[PDB]
RNA sequence: UCAGGGUUCGAUUCCGGAGAGGGAGCCUGAGAAACGGCUACCACAUCCAAGGAAGGCAGCAGGCGCGCAAAUUACCCACUCCCGACCCGGGGAGGUAGUGACGAAAAAUAACAAUACAGGACUCUUUCGAGGCCCUGUAAUUGGAAUGAGUCCACUUUAAAUCCUUUAACGAGGAUCCAUUGGAGGGCAAGUCUGGUCGCAGCAGCCGCGGUAAUUCCAGCUCCAAUAGCGUAUAUUAAAGUU
């Protein structure tokens, strides 16, 4: 309430309408681009690129753990993102130098738990996945 | 070319009151799955949103008179409403257990000659059974009302004339190989 | 004590005893799992007085 | 076996010259029978012998018990040589096919483009 | 996708349009500013006896590169149509097969008796107890019965073949002719079981678990959900009367 209801009010509805929907935050990433252009990806699923070492990254009060993260440059950017690494003992199953497969942890912005400065995980090393490796139904192939 | 679903899922995921009335209504019918259930539930839910088109038309409006005349014909011609009824009320009142009832292994079970009715499945899909001259292995045939008094055996079978098996025969040729030679 | 750093991974995994007790059994599928299913919850028929007691209870 | 051969919507198709008809076929506790053998009988039906008779179809449905295929009946048998599509005349032999194979015919053709005035030696000679 | 009103997407099988490495010009013809025609410049790239000459896969296959990301240098004009001087010739148009868990439809992975315990209506008996009926799982072995999964002669299919359907002959005793993918603290269907670890290692969309008695970690057993499918990441709609 508190607004027109004319007959003849059709355009003084639907220029309003579009210059408020501009306040949203959702849209306003949406169809400006601006999240393209300052993303490491290109808005693609996962990506690729190649080891540049090893991290130890401290945890956020009250829980305090190391969480053994890795860092990575990309191969179609050249810049730098840092990945963690999920389950026990699969740091060694990564090696430095190597190519592995990142993705997003799946809140698709925003950094996710206990852990602060990482938005990005790995799943694959080397056409090979992180739970053939740690389970056991496959072995490296080097 | 062209395809379309049959079935939807539930919006819920889980609810306690939701699983028992599945589970318990495949453990009456013999049932693979829930895909075999909200198959059946499509189908009526669909029906019913026809229906709830043509009472809110115009009495004697020329396109509510056709579509009911002859939609209430074919939910006759298999069984699942009567012609004591015949009236769009009625399909409101008609739900979900009465298809089942016109399901195959249903009248296999129901009129003819079973055990109980896991065993009236198996004997469709082995090929034992026929519907007036011709075999079937689908167990959901719906079955129209015409065609219930033409359900029979299959008349290549061991059940009724026809060849026996072969744990029958193999057994005949152990008094021939078996004991009779080896 | 933790000797020999606490930054180490396959720390848990690797000092833990493993061990197994697998199947000779085969278990259903398809329809005979859901008539198990069927029968031994609701045509038993069991139940009693108020209780708390789930489908589970290895206590 | 006993087996009944069984009309179905005959056609007297004068300008093809032949009569072309169903061939619905009954088998009890066999189906599919040789296409050779059917001929015979619808030979033996209205007496035109079994040269000039030429079928083809034959899907058995389920559990046997049925086949259906697509028969004709020619008058004479030139009438058949003239319009019957190849292969349907070599199927019980009379012709064959030669030609050869494929692609044997357009590396030739290629070749016989970039001469001029001669080009028997490609022909016969590569 | 959706109650009503909407929101989001439309490279892509039909119709219209534009373009054949980038620009420009032009010949022929009824029709073209054509690229399976031509000429020039510019960017590329090939052969050469160095005098010269030849080229444009956003056609079908195929290769390199690019990336998270995508099939056979297969068979054939029989169908469907087109082109010609033509009833006869030609067509990577088009049809056929291969690869194919994008996706959709169909529905196997054990059914039935014997014994064995087990339950309750029913009957007898004061009750105890006994009989007995309806069924249930569950042990023990089995027994009888059935079938395609596979293997496979023949017929059929078709341009020739495959597949499918049709039919010989072999083909089920559960140990194998083996169902998996996730989860069990709450949201949310299912363990305050056993062993190991001790704020370490890890789990955790969220809230939170781990500091020696861990219902949440690593394992075992059991249980739950969906099921030939299930999990994960990302775009997007509903939920949002939070446009």
């Amino acid at each position: 309430m508190g607004k027109c209801r004319g007959l003849r009010t059709a355009r003084k509805l639907r220029s309003h309408r579009r210059d408020q929907k501009w306040h949203d935050k959702q849209y306003k990433k949406a169809h400006l681009g601006t999240a393209l252009k300052a993303n490491p990806f290109g808005g693609a699923s996962h990506a690729k690129g190649i080891v540049l070492e090893k991290v130890g990254v401290e945890a956020k009060q009250p829980n305090s753990a190391i969480r053994k993260c890795v860092r990575v440059q990309l191969i179609k950017n050249g810049k730098k993102i840092t990945a963690f690494v999920p389950n026990d003992g699969c740091l060694n199953f990564i090696e430095e130098n190597d190519e592995v497969l990142v993705a997003g942890f799946g809140r698709k912005g925003h950094a996710v738990g206990d852990i602060p400065g990482v938005r990005f995980k790995v799943v694959k090393v080397a056409n090979v996945s992180l739970l053939a490796l740690y389970k056991g139904k496959k072995e490296r192939p080097r | 070319w062209v395809c379309r679903k049959t079935y939807v899922t539930p919006r819920r995921p889980f609810e306690k009151s939701r699983l028992d009335q599945e589970l318990k209504l495949i453990g009456e019918y013999g049932l693979r799955n829930k895909r075999e259930v909200w198959r059946v539930k499509f189908t009526l839910a669909k029906i019913r949103k026809a229906a709830r088109e043509l009472l809110t038309l115009d009495e004697k409006d020329p396109r509510r008179l056709f579509e009911g005349n002859a939609l209430l014909r074919r939910l006759v011609r298999i069984g699942v409403l009567d012609e004591g009824k015949m009236k769009l009320d009625y399909i409101l009142g008609l739900k979900i257990e009465d298809f089942l009832e016109r399901r195959l292994q249903t009248q296999v079970f129901k009129l003819g000659l079973a055990k109980s009715i896991h065993h009236a499945r198996v004997l469709i899909r082995q090929r034992h059974i026929r519907v007036r001259k011709q075999v079937v292995n689908i167990p959901s045939f719906i079955v129209r009302l015409d065609s219930q008094k033409h359900i029979d055996f299959s008349l290549r079978s061991p059940y009724g004339g026809g060849r026996p098996g072969r744990v029958k025969r193999k057994n005949a040729k152990k008094g021939q190989g078996g004991a009779g030679a080896g | 004590k933790v000797h020999g750093s606490l930054a180490r991974v396959g720390k848990v995994r690797g000092q833990t005893l493993k061990v197994a007790k697998q199947e000779k059994k085969k278990k259903r599928t398809g329809r005979a799992k859901r008539r198990m299913q069927y029968n031994r919850r609701f045509v038993n028929v069991v139940p009693t007085f108020g209780k708390k007691k789930g489908p589970n209870a290895n206590s | 076996d006993t087996v009944t051969i069984r009309t179905r919507k005959f056609m007297t198709n004068r300008l093809l010259q032949r009569k072309q008809m169903v061939i619905d076929v009954l088998h009890p506790g066999k189906a599919t029978v040789p296409k050779t053998e059917i001929q015979e009988k619808l030979a033996k039906m209205y007496k035109t012998t079994p040269d000039v008779i030429f079928v083809f179809g034959f899907r058995t449905h389920f559990g046997g018990g049925k086949t259906t295929g697509f028969g004709m009946i020619y008058d004479s048998l030139d009438y058949a040589k003239k319009n019957e599509p190849k292969h349907r005349l070599a199927r019980h032999g009379l012709y064959e096919k030669k030609k050869t194979s494929r692609k044997q015919r357009k590396e030739r053709k290629n070749r016989m483009k970039k001469v001029r005035g001669t080009a028997k030696a490609n022909v016969g000679a590569g």
